[PDB]
RNA sequence: GAAAGUUCACCGAUAUUUCUUCAAUAGAGGAAGCAAAAGUCGUAACAAGGUAGCUGUAGGUGAACCUGCAGCUGGAUCAUUU
RNA sequence: UGUUGCUGUUAAAGGGUUCGUAGUUGAAUUGAGGGCCUCUAAGGCGCAAUGGUUUAGUCCCAUCCACUUCGGAUUGGUGACCCAUGCCCUUGUGGUCCGUGAACGACAUUCAGAAACAAAAAACACGGGAGUGGUACCUUUCCUGAUUAUCGCAUGUCAUGCAUGCCAGAGGGCGCCCGUGAUUUUUUACUGUGACUAAAAAAGUGUGACCAAAGCAGUCAUUCGACUUGAAUUAGAAAGCAUGGGAUAACAAAGGAGCAGCCUCUGGGCCACCGUUUCGGCUUUUGUUGGUUUUAAAAGUCCAUUGGAGAUUAUGGGGCAGUGUGACAAGCGGCUGUCGCCUUUGUGGGAAAUGCCUUCCCUCAACUCACGGCAUCCAGGAAUGAAGGAGGGUAGUUCGGGGGAGAACGUACUGGUGCGUCAGAGGUGAAAUUCUUAGACCGCACCAAGACGAACUACAGCGAAGGCAUUCUUCAAGGAUACCUUCCUCAAUCAAGAACCAAAGUGUGGGGAUCGAAGAUGAUUAGAGACCAUUGUAGUCCACACUGCAAACGAUGACACCCAUGAAUUGGGGACUCAGCACGUUAUCUGACUUCUUCACGCGAAAGCUUUGAGGUUACAGUCUCAGGGGGGAGUACGUUCGCAAGAGUGAAACUUAAAGAAAUUGACGGAAUGGCACCACAAGACGUGGAGCGUGCGGUUUAAUUUG
């Protein structure tokens, strides 16, 4: 089976990018995927998605603008801090300019910028560059 | 692979500990039959009686005839041979001449052109056998 | 995957995308009560019940005319079997398989389905024991 | 009040003897491993290596090996009644 | 040694397969709200207006008529649409404000959140205490009344009483302590902040010990001291402590009829309350303590109806009775299989009103439809969903070298018997061993015994793997497909443990045709049970026991997701007589096996791999498990467990060596293949040398030297 629900849609999409579609299509839902994937999409790298409803669970459908170049999961969800964030942010990005790790935290869901920025760390949930 | 769960760390534990028992760079440090089979005990050096001057050949692609010296050791009454590395200083060492034995180079494996002989006389007598080579010192028989 | 031994398959059955009662269906939720609870006189599982109802009344689904479904229509009115029809099925099968080995013990095959079946039985007994639905010192054997 | 001494209980050194366990150790003879040589006997493997090769197993033979039985191709074949 | 960050097709390394416990890992749902004003804040696939001669267009039309690929024509034409502001709908930014879903009263109260209520709240509300709060804390509405302390009046006076009282009522508002109440209170990981924590050591701030490792010192006026002299500060694993946060997780419970409080005004009746053992406990006030007893609230319980709800219709469902309506076949009727019963009888249709009503046709499935009596019975419909996750059901006499049993069938091999013939036959490179006048070989006929099921048989099928092929019958299964049936997380993978497992081997019994290890004999050869030939035992077969040792291979672990090109095959599904059938074609789909010898991206050292991964991996993390750490020594030794034994599992070290190994390339070789070429190669065939007698050269020996290449 699949025991990580953000490594089932997030493999479309890197795969689907390299490829250089303009569409993938997701086969599950879960309320954390719409979170991680509205981050993107403020930010520019998404064009649009729309969740459907079969009334069992849900298909997303995603449009993509080629803008991203991968979508990466951390799967155990290890616990990041405030001195820490340095530590992720150098070792499995390319960048300190333009990589974007993704946080968990009791106030929602966050880049860690914005992470820093209210002062509060917690468990890490996926990454995109 | 390898168990990414959250409560997985025993077996990982377990894993490593089952896998540098295939690791000779392990057993070398924690396993004392190492240190037994050492002749000095694991020690920097160790004095010995020299017993006999034994000429030893050499291996196939140089030929040459090669100078050492069958010892006995104080410590823990082994025997081991060693070789003398100087020009001209078989003269230097006799018999029931106490002599210090040291190890050289990579001592797991034996040195080129002498087999079973990982073991170069630095001292006669606690003089310097280099010093006695280039003449500094001279040989007691006091 | 199949649970013990290969096998992918995709025989299944959908649901229908409208959940409330068709145009052609006026029965009301009583009628289709009754029907059940007739039918289970006989000594019918659940499964031949809906099966009886959607064909001849072409109820879409007892769950969609009625508020509940054929399990608990039959244990409001205490007709209910304490023997869960999955369970059931298995231990028939399993008593057939052992007739068969009994006279012939140079069968392989029933030998080894057998070995499945009981195990399998194994599984639903330490489930139901879980979750109250059979006493908590039931065993296959 | 109180000493020498008496009896009994308790703690119990040490010696003796047995047992357990750990470490180290001599030995006729037999058998392997490794390293040498300008020794001896054959020609097994690599070419279809001139008996295709190999694996498992059992037996035989002075050696390398050989033979039966079932497999594998890492074969000398990806292939010949639509 | 690869947690961060390893590898296992071929280089060291996926276990022969399956089941399966500890352990590890595990799908989705509960839902994170809104409005009005300003702002050129944006977009507009909304839109009234009104603008625009081609100052911009296309459909229609006009003229031609051009057989068919010319055109122009003006006001063309609210047409189409293009460059415009509000009317817009969203959304950006800006303010405050909401009972912040729906619901309730709206000025004199409860006033724009309050009493009630909703919701939230145990950090709460429900009763209460002077030993609570530095002498019992604070306060505003309503009336009573005002000490305006003319330190005076009253209480009190045997007083160190030279001591208090100086607001009735109203709801209260905090603080303190205890008692009572919860339909099931509630926790933890994680994180932020804070507490609590020796120095030395480390990080660090200040400072010219001349610098420097260092130290915690010193520095300045200028004297009979100043700096308020400095000697900061941080980190310091888990674990414990307090308090915010509430996303992700974990713990525990539930498992769904294995259940479940309607609230409330008032009145009456009864009633001890704990407790039940030979008499125990008990609430204030009546001045107080000691005794009994009463009245009364409280609680319980019974009846009564006062107002209001309800999350599932009580004027209701369930079951009886009367009448008329619709109706089948016999009994009866039409005047031609079928219609009706004293008509019509299918349903909308018809008529008539200002889609709806009514009238009319007048609601069929043997009880169906309409109306009425009142007689009954009696809680029950309020539940997340049904995962291209697991289990189960039903069906196609579905699908298949799947498995067991029983019975027949086929030739051949070998042997026997009978009928005939007559000299060689077996066998090989050539032979010989071997068999023959006691008639072999050979031909035909028949019988015996045992094994096997050719061809058809495949870049096909089934089975977990090992494996599986004549036909008929028979027993229990398995997979795939179809379904608006059922269950609702029952799962995935695996130390431990259990089952299955090619051939050869072992035990016991039966069988023994063929082939055949060992053995025997003959060749081949320098030597040869060799390879070959003739024989031949174990074995080869079956039943019941063991063994579990294979290149058990796809040298590729299991489950899950994504991933493109073309043509086929195998099953299912989709568009009289084993027969509303079977096959084929077109197209589609799900499930299996594989090919592109035009497989896409990508990966790999290369060979190669490609939805069927070794791909999606240094941009390194889906999940679980097993194995490997240079080559030998060794799968040896020792110990130990299993086995009748053969053997199987587990599994070192001493010592030794610097390479071993993988893939590709270029050369060379082959008793490898293919195509060619040479009297230094051969065929046909002419002439010699090769052993004599001579000359010459070389070797040997010789000798002063027999110079030497």
């Amino acid at each position: 089976t699949m025991m990580s629900v953000l490594a089932n849609a997030l493999r479309c999409i890197a795969s689907a990018e390299r490829r250089g579609k303009r569409q993938v299509l997701i086969r599950p839902s879960s309320k954390v995927v719409v979170k991680f994937l509205q981050v993107m999409q403020k930010h520019g790298y998404i064009g649009e998605f729309e969740i459907i409803d079969d009334h069992r669970a849900g298909k997303i459908v995603v449009n993509l603008n080629g803008r991203l170049n991968k979508c990466g999961a951390i799967c155990p969800r290890f616990d990041c801090t405030t001195p820490d964030f340095e530590k992720w942010v150098k070792n499995i990005l390319p960048s300190r300019q333009f990589g974007f790790v993704v946080l968990t935290t009791s106030l929602g869901i966050m880049d860690h910028e914005e992470a820093r920025a209210r002062n509060t760390g917690g468990k890490v949930l996926g990454f995109f560059y | 692979t390898k168990a990414n769960g959250q409560h997985a760390a025993r077996k990982l534990v377990r894993l490593r500990r089952k896998n540098r028992w295939a690791d000779k760079g392990w057993k070398k440090s924690h396993t004392f039959v190492a240190q037994k089979a050492n002749p000095f005990g694991g020690s920097s050096h160790a004095k010995g009686i020299v017993l006999e001057k034994i000429g030893v050949g050499a291996k196939q692609p140089n030929s040459a005839i090669r100078k050492c010296v069958r010892v006995q050791l104080i410590k823990n009454d082994k025997k081991i041979i060693a070789f003398v590395p100087n020009d001209g200083c078989l003269h230097f060492i006799e018999e029931n001449d106490e002599v210090l034995v040291s190890g050289f180079g990579r001592s797991g494996h034996a040195v080129g052109d002498i087999p079973g002989v990982r073991f170069k006389i630095v001292k006669v007598s606690n003089v310097g056998l280099y010093a006695l080579y280039r003449q500094k010192k001279e040989k007691p028989r006091n | 995957v199949r649970m013990q031994g290969v096998g992918h398959g995709k025989s299944a059955s959908s649901l229908p995308f409208c959940r409330t009662p068709p145009s052609w269906l006026k029965i009301a939720s009583r009628d289709v009560i009754d029907a059940v609870c007739k039918l289970a006189k006989k000594g019918l599982t659940p499964s031949r019940i809906g099966m009886q109802l959607r064909d001849s009344m072409g109820i879409a689904q007892v769950k969609n005319v009625t508020g509940r479904k054929i399990l608990r229509i039959l244990k409001h009115k205490g007709m209910a079997p304490e023997i869960p029809e999955d369970l059931y099925c298995l231990i028939k099968r399993a008593t057939e398989m052992r007739k068969h080995l009994e006279r012939n013990t140079k069968d392989r095959d029933t030998k080894f389905r057998l070995i499945l079946v009981e195990s399998r039985i194994h599984r639903l007994a330490r489930y139901y024991k879980r979750v109250k639905q059979l006493p908590p010192t039931w065993k296959y054997e």
